[PDB]
């Protein structure tokens, strides 16, 4: 099912993750789709190139543009970007995908609000493959790695 | 360390080779029409001698009997463990599970390995491994801890064909059943062997195809490890029913991921084909002086 | 106007609802499999007293006789005319001489499947108004009971359909459902499916339609639906009895016959005459 997403540091920028991408900027021209008697609603650009998603997720670092990670259903997570995406002191994140060693949907995903460079992935079940993998953006090798014939359904990341 | 007996009571047939063409209106409810039946165990897989079909009591109403199809004796039960590779389980359970001679099958899945046991031990079985990892029988969210109170061959045939070992996504089975209906039993009119294995298990596929009739079905929508490491076979004999016990007890004593498979005559096995001159000749050997 | 005698030889065979489960086997190889099957007329309608089962020479060999079928001794053979024009033309005058016509309508072209014997009399008389024809070998070689069966009136809606024979797969689960399992004064089950000549031509009702994507299957732009006139019969001059005195009024016609009744579906608004039509008694 579609869900919804605010930038961590925009404050009027929010997009729609459906089967295909969206994102939105909120209009405020209230003396000069419609959102409501004070606002609305208009379009920057937009992205398919993902079919067969899974979940989505917002990076917060500051501002390499406006990164996305998605999770496919194989179990491969791509990292996407919307918007301008130039000029930018860090430009090569864009389009890396981490393959796990088998094939397997991809639940949860997640980012630990400290430092940026850690993202939490949960897959399902397997005989002899670890559950849980906690990747590098900075692909063949997880960081580390939890879990061993057992499957993860939701991850949150403590903030102490 | 925990062993978890759980409550799919399944029930065990041999359909016959040239008459399937009866249950064939059954079984296309069963694999791509849930919400029709109730059952929620079923695995079913193909051989030249004949086919082989797991099914719980549920299912078993709807499978009507003809006289191509021989039944069973006992109602099996099923067995899991969990935390311990494939190695760790079958030296643990199989084999002391031979130690004094109450025969089992086993069949694994891409998922998980499920341990199938006959009525009649569920005592001699909780008496046995009582001394190791933790027992509670499952019934409900939280399972019900069983607490022990009181209680006092032939040659290898091994076809040179390859495996591939594959799950699939139940959101998009149906975009597949026309192809795979063709493959299970439309088109059936020394070196290679026929080998299908279905199996549907509380949610989950695994599926068992040669790498030749792969090659029919699309290729991003399937679901397989991520190098294409194919498998290869060692298919044993046996008489008109446990074999898999001295298939897996000699080829216990290793560091090789095994992946049992059962029958009614046959019982298979499968090994990483990247090195079976290790699985060849060790059976081999331990066929010598073994058998006399 | 031309008048073609096609090749496919049919047979007609009706199987009982009950005992359906025998022939599922058959049944899904003629239709949803192409390159298994060696066939090019196979049609298959739904009605409560039984299923109908029209097949050619090849897709009757594919069926184990058992006590559940019936069979019409005869052999018929595939008409068209090919160059409201029908009812008042061709089966009007076909009663005269006392035959016996079968009617198959389909989304793409109408045909007529006349006897196996009266083949001497059949071209006897339309050869006045049209030049008559026959398809050899690819290449078309020009040369040379009184009992009115009261009516019936579903309260029902239908609906007719094409689908491109591209993606059939995609509908294939949920049409299986369809026939063999989701089915077990009004309210009256119909479903008739046609695959002739590499075309498929379906009717269905509305209430099921809501099952499939409503883009893929291929009707009209402005959902106009139709009703239904149904009358039943003895046999196997039935089939022209609701179509004889119908014609007087010159109204459209979609013509689905069947093994012992007679079916014929009419636009939606517009039943307010054609029920007035045998109003005037017979």
């Amino acid at each position: 099912k579609p869900d919804i997403l605010w930038a961590p540091h925009h404050v009027d920028r929010f997009v729609v993750c459906d089967s295909e991408l969206s994102l939105y900027h909120v209009e405020s021209t209230v003396n000069s789709l419609r959102l409501s008697e004070d606002s609305a609603a208009t379009l920057l650009s937009i992205n398919s190139d993902t079919p067969y998603m899974k979940c989505v997720a917002w990076y917060l670092n500051y501002d390499p543009e406006c990164l996305l990670a998605v999770g496919q259903a194989n179990g491969r997570v791509v990292l996407t970007s919307l918007g301008q995406d130039h000029n930018s002191k860090f430009k090569d994140l864009i389009g890396k995908e981490f393959v796990p060693k088998h094939a397997r949907q991809c639940n949860t995903l997640a980012w630990n609000p400290l430092d940026s460079n850690w993202l939490a992935a949960g897959l399902d079940k397997h005989r002899a493959d670890f559950s849980v993998l906690i990747w590098d953006i900075c692909v063949t090798k997880p960081l580390y790695e939890l879990g061993q014939n057992d499957a993860c359904l939701s991850l949150c990341w403590l903030p102490r | 360390m925990e062993l978890h007996i759980l409550e799919h009571r399944v029930r065990v047939l041999s359909v016959a080779r040239p008459g399937l063409w009866l249950y064939t209106h059954p079984l296309i409810k069963l694999l791509f029409l849930p919400r029709r039946s109730r059952c929620k165990f079923f695995s079913l897989t193909e051989t030249p001698e004949d086919y082989t079909l797991m099914v719980d009591e549920e299912g078993f109403k709807e499978l009507p009997p003809s006289e191509f199809l021989q039944v069973a004796e006992a109602t099996w039960l099923v067995l899991n463990v969990s935390s311990a590779g494939v190695t760790k389980i079958a030296r643990s359970v199989i084999a002391p599970l031979a130690e004094h001679h109450v025969s089992v099958l086993m069949l694994s899945t891409y998922q998980t390995d499920f341990i199938l046991v006959r009525e009649q031990d569920l005592s001699v079985v909780i008496h046995t491994l009582a001394q190791e990892f933790d027992i509670y029988r499952e019934v409900g969210g939280e399972p019900v801890p069983v607490t022990r109170d009181d209680s006092s061959v032939h040659p290898i045939q091994s076809p040179q064909n390859r495996f591939c070992v594959l799950t699939l996504d139940p959101e998009t089975l149906p975009a597949i059943a026309t192809t795979l209906i063709d493959v299970l039993f439309y088109s059936h009119s020394p070196s290679s062997i026929t080998f299908f294995a279905f199996s549907l298990i509380e949610g989950y596929i695994s599926i068992v195809m040669d790498a030749e009739t792969q090659k029919k079905f699309p290729s991003d929508l399937l679901l397989t490890s991520s190098s294409g490491e194919l498998w290869r076979m060692v298919r044993i004999g046996g008489q008109p029913l446990g074999i898999v016990a001295q298939i897996a007890g000699p080829l216990a004593a290793a560091d090789i991921s095994a992946y049992y498979i059962s029958t009614f005559n046959f019982a298979h096995a499968l090994v990483p084909e990247d090195g079976i001159g290790s699985v060849i000749e060790v059976l081999q050997r331990r066929q010598e002086g073994l058998a006399s």
